[PDB]
This record gives structure tokens, C-alpha cells and sequence, in this order.
């Protein structure tokens, strides 16, 4: 069901490094996708890129394939995003989303709570 | 007339023929239908008796007449000439429903040049939910409503029958398949374009191909763990269900349709150069490699089915019970998807589908274009090449049918009514002229001193009684009994049933009409009309 | 990288009108049938959450006044009159592979 917990909010400096937690459960989540998006502080949404749990496969795109990397962990059942050189400018919160099946269009039915890195 | 010239190469081009991607597809699927074991002890006893006389005699026919397979029968019993006809449309048939198998196999080809194969895992264009066949540690619940990543990419990827609910509602446009249609067509064009000397000159190189092919796969095949319960499958009496309601028909359909005779290919071979003292060793040769070949196939499908089976831990028959078409390109996609030897065997098995069915289409369509343009002298004289590309034209016009529909069901109608009672009653037609229109005594008496050997004991038997009994009792019993079909969870209506049955029986029509043309041409009373029309010029 | 554009960028209708949001780009999304489009309904603070399945059907808890259909490259997101609750960003995603690009988002308000 709706599961997809998130961690609290991160500290941005200067050149840091942070990871994001998502801890999914309910649901095969070994042949689901797991979504990650970027909204800013009143701004629209951004994609960051999709990962597949069970395989290792990843599409990284929107310009965050050089600072971004998803990381699957099908032993504890959470996904992992790898952050690298921070700045103020993509100092922003980001979601967990969750894909749906083939038919449906992979639609992000089930969402997180949100991690608010500032 | 045109002459083979290399008898190596003429044998060579027969067995290609022999050996066919359409045997191979269905030879294995209906014998794991109908029980597997209990198909091939009842097998190669009916396969002599169906296939070793319609070889034999057509062989003997076409060397000793060399005029065609149309022109032919004016020589023999012109009453029957609208046999050529019934041929043609058969073969016309026959390469409509081959063409959307040859380009799904070529599609096939294309999409499995990445290095992560569209068949280990389902991708973003396939429904996940119901894509959950992964060999893991206790990790599988399967459903009643269970798929497999092949099932999808087969269902929703070239076929996209999620979009067709049935014969009565169209289906959307194939560019892909379109243009493999067009790719596929303009090769066999320019291969049969130029005439017998690249017909020769294409079949000796795409020929030992898939024999090297199959060879691979079956020593690949012997040593994954679980080649067992395959071959015990396979190697099973079971003498229960045999006697009545077995399966003997439709493997004497198969057989038929595998050696391929009266199809008017093997006529229109023979019917080039006389080949002397060797259409018997030619024509038991060309049986038994294609028995063997056949034999071969079955074997391998069972093994890989056999492991998959173990590997999935359940019995072999759940395994595809319902996908008619669907069977050998989910299960050879599962092994080349769990073989660590991926994106290389699944290459060069579709290179060896796409050999084995480009020399059997162009044999099947060269058996045509060789005929008619002895019928139409004025055409054979120049026009032979703009013939050519009328057939084919209409050829892939007729495949265009299937094309858009976008669906396995008109695939599945001509696979089992357009080659069945069809293409059966029309090589009944030509055994009973053969045997009892015309005299087997003068039709023996050449070929017995053209071969050395003395042909009797055996033939003169067996073209009289044994044989047009069997291949009478085979249709009587289909016509008895109706052939109900079924595909992907689709019950097919009556009326589509009704639609099956009145192709197969307006398919080969053409020899009554024109029987009843010539006794309406011809003036008189029905005896002595009878008696100067059935005459062997 | 195949990008989505929306227009209008504001709709102050007030309540009892319907209103329309479109979703334009240079595909033709379709694919095997299925119109590769989904709408969600991002609320200030609170996540999104989905409205419409595939740009044709309807999706799971959302009541049935949300709508909306499209073939290839126009796409309508027919909305009932909304209610004093109702007024949130839309969004449409392209879910056509390889990438995934979001839209630019109407302030729909009274
Ligand atoms: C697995 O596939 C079957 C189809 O065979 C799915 O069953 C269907 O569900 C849809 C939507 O609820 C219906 O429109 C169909 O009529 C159903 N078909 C049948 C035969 O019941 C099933 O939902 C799929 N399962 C998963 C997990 O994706
Ligand atoms: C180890 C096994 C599987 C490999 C052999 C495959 C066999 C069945 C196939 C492959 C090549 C085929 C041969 C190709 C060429 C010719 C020459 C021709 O004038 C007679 C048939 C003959 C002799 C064929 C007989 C069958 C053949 C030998
Ligand atoms: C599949 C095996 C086919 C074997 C054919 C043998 C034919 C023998 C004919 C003997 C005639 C005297
Ligand atoms: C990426 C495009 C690859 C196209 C490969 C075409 C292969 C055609 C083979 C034809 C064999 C008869
Ligand atoms: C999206 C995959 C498209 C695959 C197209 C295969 C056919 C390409 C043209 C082949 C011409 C011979
Ligand atoms: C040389 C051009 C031949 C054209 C043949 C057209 C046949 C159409 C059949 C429907
Ligand atoms: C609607 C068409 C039914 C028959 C299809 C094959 C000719
Ligand atoms: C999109 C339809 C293509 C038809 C091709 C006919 C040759
Ligand atoms: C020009 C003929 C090409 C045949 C290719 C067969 C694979
Ligand atoms: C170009 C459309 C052809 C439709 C054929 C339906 C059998
Ligand atoms: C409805 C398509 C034609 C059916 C003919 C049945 C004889
Ligand atoms: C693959 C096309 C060959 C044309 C001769």
C-alpha cells in the first residue's frame, strides 16, 4: 500500500554529499520501478531518473546523470540515491514515487512523504 | 527445356525444401499438444505410407514428363487440369500465412542485437503486473492468471493482439512489420528474380546452416541440468488413447505438409531434367534426412522444454498449453534469456529460422512460377519477369490481410485449414488419377527400365489400395469431426468455424468447375464424351 | 529529451464552469494502443496524486469528476466544476521511453 517512508531533512553545504532513504513495502516491489522527482520551492516538478529493482537497471536523465546515482537494495527493501556536489540551486526536496504496471502506463499511483533537503 | 545441371545441387535444393521452419513449427507444438510421447511410435510408419508413394510416383511423373506442373496433367488425364489451379491457390495460401511467420522471425533478429536481450527481463513497454516468471529462491506465487516476459514480449510487442478482441474487430497498423515484409519480399525477389541458375546458386549456401545450427543447439542443449524429464516425456508408449480418438490424423497432416507432396514444388523440380537410375535413392534420401531433421527438432524442443520444466520445478505440460504459435518463441526465448550464453544463440537461431524459411518459400513459389509460365507460353516467352513481380504483388497483398489485423488468428485459421483438407483432397485427386484413371502398368513400365530395378511388390500395392485409403480416411475423419480451435483464451465462433470450412472446401473447387466447363465445352452424350476426353496425349 | 508544454497557465474559473487543460508536444506518445499520459494533482505541501490512468481511465480513490481524454499529439483533461477543495498545479507526465519529462503545470483557482 501506500508505505514508501522517506528520512527527514539533510543539511546542503558547499561541495557535500548526502543519501536518501526509501523504504518500500506492501507491494513486488523486485519488479516495480522507483521514480525520483525534484520540485523547488515554488517551482513546477522535475525528473531525475528511474531505477529498477531486481536488475540494476537505471535511465538516468534531465541533466542529473553527472551528480545523481540510484542504488536498489532488494535485501532491506529501500532505494537509495547517491548525492554529489550540492549546491543551492538543486538544494531542493525530493519525493519517492512509485511506477505502475505496463498497462497502465506506468502512472506514480503511490508517492512519499517528502525529503525536504535544505 | 531448362536442365538442373549439378545433381548434387538438385538434391540439395529438394531436401532444403524437405526441411522446413514450418515443420519445425509445427511437428513439436502439436505433439506436445496432443501428449508428446504418444507421438512418434504412430509416426513413422504413416509417414512411409503417406510420404514415400506421393513422393516416389510425383518424382517418377515430373522426370519422365519435364512439362511443368500444369501443362502436365494435358499428358495424363486433362479432365483433371484445374489441379494446377487448386496448387497455385494452395501455394498462394500457404505464402500468405509463411511470410507473417518469416517476418516475425526477422523482427525476431533485429531486436536481439542489444546486449541486454528484451527477453531476461520485461522492459517499459510491457505489463509488469503480470510479468512475473524470474527464477528466484522461493519468490514465485503463481495465479490463475500467470505470464511470462516472453508471453508479453510475443502478445503486446509484435502481434499487440491487446488491441483486437477477435476476428470480427480490425486491428490497428505494423510499420515494423510492414516494412520486414517489404525487406523480406524484396529479398526473395531479387533471389528468385534471375531464374534457375541463382535458384541453385542461393539454396547450397543458406543449406548447411541450419543443419550446423541445430547441431549446436542440441550439444548445447545435452548439457544444462534437466535434460531429463524431457527426452522421458518425449520417449513415452502410452498406448491408451491411440485407437480412436488419437492424434493420427493430424500427424499424418504434418508429415504431409513437411515432405511436401503435390504441393507442385517436387512436380516442378523433377519436371527439368529426365534423372536418370536415381529418383528412388533421390526420393528415400530426401524423406529420410527430412524424418531425421524432423526428429532432431522434436528432440531439441522436448530437452529445452524438459529443462525449463525442472528449473520451474512443475510438471512439463502447464508449460504453454494454450499459446498454438506463441509455444516455440516463449520457450526458446526463456532458454536463450536463462542461458549465460545470451545475445549469440538467440542470433544464430533466427538466422537459421530465417534460412530454412526463405528456402522454403522461395521452393514453394518457384514450384508455381516455373508451372504457369508453361501454361502462358506468351508470357514465358518475355513477360517473365514482370510476372514475377505480380505474384509477388499479389503475394504480399494478400499477406497485407494478416499484416493489419495485427493478430495470430488468421494465422492459426490458415495454419490448420488452408494446408489440411485443402491441399489433402487435391493429393487424393492426384492418386486417384494417377492410380486408377491411369494405368500404373504403363506408368511403371518406363520408369522400371529408366531406374533398372524392378518398382513392384511394394508400389503397385501401395498406390491402389493402402494409400488413397489412408489419405481418404484422414479427410473423412476431419470433415467428421470438427477441428474446434483455440488461441490465447479465444474460443473462435461458429461462424469463424463455418468461414474455415468454406475456404478449405471452395480452396480446391477449381477441378469440379472446370470439369464441369469442359463437359459443357464438350458436345455429346455423357459416355462417348467421357471416353474421347479422358484421353492421354 | 521530448518536452511537454501546457497551456493556459492560469484558469480562474469560479465554481460551476468545467474547464479544459492541454498537454501538447511533438509526439504522438502512442504506443501499442495505450496513450502514454498521466495527470496528477499537487496540492501545496501535501504529495501528488494521480487522477487519470493512461490519459483514458480513471484512478484509484479519486472521485469521478475528474476526466479526460486525447489520441497521439492533443491531449484534453476535461475536469467537472470543481469544488472549494478541488483547486491544485496539474501536471502531465509522458511516460514514453526512454526519458521521462514532466509538464509546466495551470494554476487552476476561483
Ligand atoms: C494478468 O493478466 C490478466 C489477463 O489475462 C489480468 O486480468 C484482467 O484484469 C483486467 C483489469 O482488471 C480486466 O480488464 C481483464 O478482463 C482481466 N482478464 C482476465 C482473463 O481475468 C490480470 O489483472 C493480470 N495480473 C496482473 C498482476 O497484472
Ligand atoms: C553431425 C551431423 C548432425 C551433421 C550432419 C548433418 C547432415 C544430416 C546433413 C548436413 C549436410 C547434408 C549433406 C549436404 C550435401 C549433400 C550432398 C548431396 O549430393 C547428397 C546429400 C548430402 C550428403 C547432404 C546429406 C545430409 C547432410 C550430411
Ligand atoms: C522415418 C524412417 C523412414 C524409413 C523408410 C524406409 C522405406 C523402406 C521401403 C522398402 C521398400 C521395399
Ligand atoms: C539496427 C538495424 C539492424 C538491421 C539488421 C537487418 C538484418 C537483415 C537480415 C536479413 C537476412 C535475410
Ligand atoms: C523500434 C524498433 C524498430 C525495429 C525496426 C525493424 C525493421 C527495420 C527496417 C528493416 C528493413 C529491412
Ligand atoms: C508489373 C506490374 C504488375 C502489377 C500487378 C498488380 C496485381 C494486383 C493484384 C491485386
Ligand atoms: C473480417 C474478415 C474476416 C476474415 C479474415 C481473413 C480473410
Ligand atoms: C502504415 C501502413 C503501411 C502500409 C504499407 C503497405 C505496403
Ligand atoms: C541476394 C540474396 C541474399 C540472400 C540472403 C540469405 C540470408
Ligand atoms: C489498409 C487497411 C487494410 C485493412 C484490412 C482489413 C482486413
Ligand atoms: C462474416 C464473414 C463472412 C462469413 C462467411 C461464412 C460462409
Ligand atoms: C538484405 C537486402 C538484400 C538485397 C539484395
Amino acid at each position: 500500500q501506500v508505505q514508501l517512508q522517506q528520512s527527514g531533512p539533510e543539511l546542503v553545504k558547499l561541495g557535500a554529499s548526502v543519501r536518501i532513504s526509501c523504504k518500500a513495502s506492501g507491494y513486488r516491489f523486485s519488479y516495480s520501478w522507483m521514480n525520483w522527482v525534484k520540485q523547488r520551492p515554488g517551482k513546477g516538478l522535475e525528473w531525475i531518473g528511474r531505477i529498477y529493482p531486481g536488475d540494476g537497471d537505471t535511465k538516468y536523465s534531465g541533466k542529473f546523470k553527472g551528480k545523481a546515482t540510484l542504488t536498489a537494495d532488494k535485501s532491506s527493501s529501500t532505494v537509495y540515491m547517491q548525492l554529489s556536489s550540492l549546491t543551492s540551486e538543486d538544494s531542493a526536496v525530493y519525493f519517492c514515487a512509485r511506477s505502475a504496471y505496463g498497462s497502465e502506463g506506468f502512472a506514480m499511483d503511490y508517492w512519499g512523504q517528502g525529503t525536504s533537503v535544505t | 527445356r531448362e536442365t538442373w545441371g549439378k545433381k548434387v545441387d538438385f538434391l540439395l535444393s529438394v531436401i532444403g525444401y524437405a526441411v522446413d521452419l514450418g515443420n519445425v513449427w509445427r511437428f513439436p507444438y502439436i505433439c506436445y499438444q496432443n501428449g508428446g510421447g504418444a507421438f512418434l511410435l504412430p509416426y513413422t510408419i504413416m509417414a512411409i505410407f503417406g510420404g514415400i508413394p506421393l513422393f516416389y510416383m510425383e518424382l517418377a511423373l515430373g522426370q519422365y514428363h519435364r512439362n511443368g506442373c500444369i501443362s502436365i496433367w494435358r499428358k495424363i488425364c486433362p479432365i483433371f487440369k484445374g489441379i494446377g489451379y487448386a496448387i497455385c491457390i494452395i501455394a498462394f495460401y500457404i505464402a500468405s500465412y509463411y511470410n507473417t511467420i518469416m517476418a516475425w522471425a526477422l523482427y525476431y533478429l533485429i531486436s536481439s542485437f542489444t546486449d541486454q536481450l528484451p527477453w531476461t527481463s520485461c522492459k517499459n513497454s510491457w505489463n509488469t503486473g503480470n510479468c512475473t516468471n524470474y527464477f528466484s529462491e522461493d519468490n514465485i506465487t503463481w495465479t490463475l492468471h500467470s505470464t511470462s516476459p516472453a508471453e508479453e514480449f510475443y502478445t503486446r510487442h509484435v502481434l499487440q493482439i491487446h488491441r483486437s478482441k477477435g476476428l470480427q474487430d480490425l486491428g490497428g497498423i505494423s510499420w515494423q512489420l510492414a516494412l520486414c515484409i517489404m525487406l523480406i519480399f524484396t529479398v526473395i525477389y531479387f533471389s528468385i528474380w534471375k531464374g534457375v541458375k541463382t535458384s541453385g546458386k542461393v539454396v547450397w549456401v543458406t543449406a548447411t546452416f541450419p543443419y550446423i545450427i541445430l547441431s549446436v543447439l542440441l550439444v548445447r542443449g545435452a548439457t544444462l541440468p534437466g535434460a531429463w524429464r524431457g527426452v522421458l516425456f518425449y520417449l513415452k508408449p502410452n498406448w491408451q488413447k491411440l485407437l480412436e480418438t488419437g492424434v493420427w490424423i493430424d500427424a499424418a497432416a504434418q508429415i504431409f505438409f513437411s515432405l511436401g507432396p503435390g504441393f507442385g514444388v517436387l512436380l516442378a523440380f523433377a519436371s527439368y531434367n529426365k534423372f536418370n537410375n536415381n529418383c528412388y535413392q533421390d526420393a528415400l534420401v530426401t524423406s529420410v534426412v527430412n524424418c531425421m531433421t524432423s526428429f532432431v527438432s522434436g528432440f531439441v524442443i522436448f530437452t529445452v522444454l524438459g529443462y525449463m520444466a525442472e528449473m520451474r520445478n512443475e510438471d512439463v505440460s502447464e508449460v504453454a498449453k494454450d499459446a498454438g504459435p506463441s509455444l516455440l518463441f516463449i520457450t526458446y526465448a526463456e532458454a536463450i534469456a536463462n542461458m549465460p550464453a545470451s545475445t549469440f544463440f538467440a542470433i544464430i537461431f533466427f538466422l537459421m529460422l530465417i534460412t530454412l524459411g526463405l528456402d522454403s518459400t522461395f521452393a514453394g513459389l518457384e514450384g508455381v512460377i516455373t508451372a504457369v509460365l508453361d501454361e502462358f507460353p506468351h508470357v514465358w516467352a518475355k513477360r517473365r519477369e514482370r510476372f514475377v513481380l505480380a505474384v509477388v504483388i499479389t503475394c504480399f497483398f494478400g499477406s497485407l490481410v494478416t499484416l493489419t489485423f495485427g493478430g495470430a488468428y488468421v494465422v492459426k485459421l490458415l495454419e490448420e485449414y488452408a494446408t489440411g483438407p485443402a491441399v489433402l483432397t487435391v493429393a487424393l485427386i492426384e492418386a486417384v488419377a494417377v492410380s486408377w484413371f491411369y494405368g500404373i502398368t504403363q506408368f511403371c513400365r518406363d520408369v522400371k527400365e529408366m531406374l533398372g530395378f524392378s518398382p513392384g511388390w511394394f508400389w503397385r500395392i501401395c498406390w491402389v489400395a493402402i494409400s488413397p485409403l489412408f489419405l481418404l480416411f484422414i479427410i473423412c475423419s476431419f470433415l467428421m469431426s470438427p477441428p474446434q480451435l483455440r488461441l490465447f483464451q479465444y474460443n473462435y465462433p461458429y461462424w469463424s468455424i463455418i468461414l474455415g470450412y468454406c475456404i478449405g472446401t471452395s480452396s480446391f473447387i477449381c477441378i469440379p468447375t472446370y470439369i464441369a466447363y469442359r463437359l459443357i465445352i464438350t458436345p455429346g452424350t455423357f459416355k462417348e464424351r467421357i471416353i474421347k476426353s479422358i484421353t492421354p496425349e | 529529451d521530448i518536452v511537454l508544454t501546457q497551456s493556459p497557465a492560469s484558469l480562474a474559473v469560479s465554481l460551476g464552469q468545467r474547464a479544459t487543460i492541454s498537454c501538447r508536444a511533438s509526439e504522438s506518445v502512442d504506443n501499442y494502443g495505450i496513450s502514454f499520459l498521466n495527470w496528477f494533482q499537487q496540492k501545496p505541501g501535501q504529495p501528488p496524486k494521480l487522477l487519470i490512468y493512461a490519459a483514458s481511465n480513471q484512478g484509484s480513490g479519486v472521485p469521478a469528476r475528474f476526466s479526460g481524454s486525447g489520441s497521439g499529439t492533443y491531449f484534453s483533461l476535461n475536469i467537472h466544476p470543481m469544488e472549494e477543495d478541488d483547486t491544485a498545479v496539474y501536471f502531465c507526465q509522458q511516460t514514453k521511453g526512454v526519458s521521462w519529462t514532466f509538464g509546466g503545470g495551470t494554476k487552476v483557482e476561483i
